[PDB]
């Protein structure tokens, strides 16, 4: 794949997307 | 994730890391 | 505020709005 | 869930609030 | 309901949240 | 353009994308 | 309405910047 | 202004709320 | 119609509403 | 990686996270 | 094909990596 | 050459017709 820089809603959607239904942790 | 992704670069797979 | 309706990754966001910096947890 | 009710149903932000840190 | 830098679509994405069917105008 | 289906949220962000600087009111009967 | 229009039916670009400033 | 508000410097949801019809 | 300053997922974004069903090329 | 279900704008995106600024084709 | 499928049913990113360039 | 057009430098919807396939 590729590797980018993502930051606030940005990462948080890419977070959606791995993950999914398994759920995640976003702590900063 | 912050000092990873948002200030440097980080893949798809690092972010498994934070699934639960 | 009103009554929202929201899923995937609109919720997501939601909860990215109303925590912010705090960072949360999803848990489907 | 919460989660589960905003989708199906509706929540306020207040509910979602339980969820942050 | 922590302080964010809302800044283009990220603004009005939360105008949409907050004010959802009252509408909102938005003029910078 | 094509002709679009927007609800919600994606509703307002092509309206941003249109009005832009210019702003807009958002009223939904 | 035109909003109620472009997600019950469809719409164009162009009827959106009726609602423009 | 809102942008002179949440933009440039930071603001809560409650501040929203004023710019709600 | 205005001029503004897309980039990344948000350009991508107003090529999909330009573009709509006839999809698009995204090539930096 | 979890499946997932993605449709207009949300597979656009999901598509910029994926590829990267290597860039890619959207047909539909 | 595969964009239609992600949309009617479901899809993996590994097969959404046909479309990079 | 779209990136230079839109990001670096502002542009317009017409503009971004001319990547559509
Ligand atoms: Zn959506
Ligand atoms: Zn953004």
């Amino acid at each position: 794949f590729v590797n980018q820089h993502l930051c606030g809603s940005h990462l948080v959607e890419a977070l959606y997307l791995v993950c999914g239904e398994r759920g995640f942790f976003y702590t900063p | 994730i912050v000092e990873q992704c948002c200030t440097s670069i980080c893949s798809l797979y690092q972010l498994e890391n934070y699934c639960n």
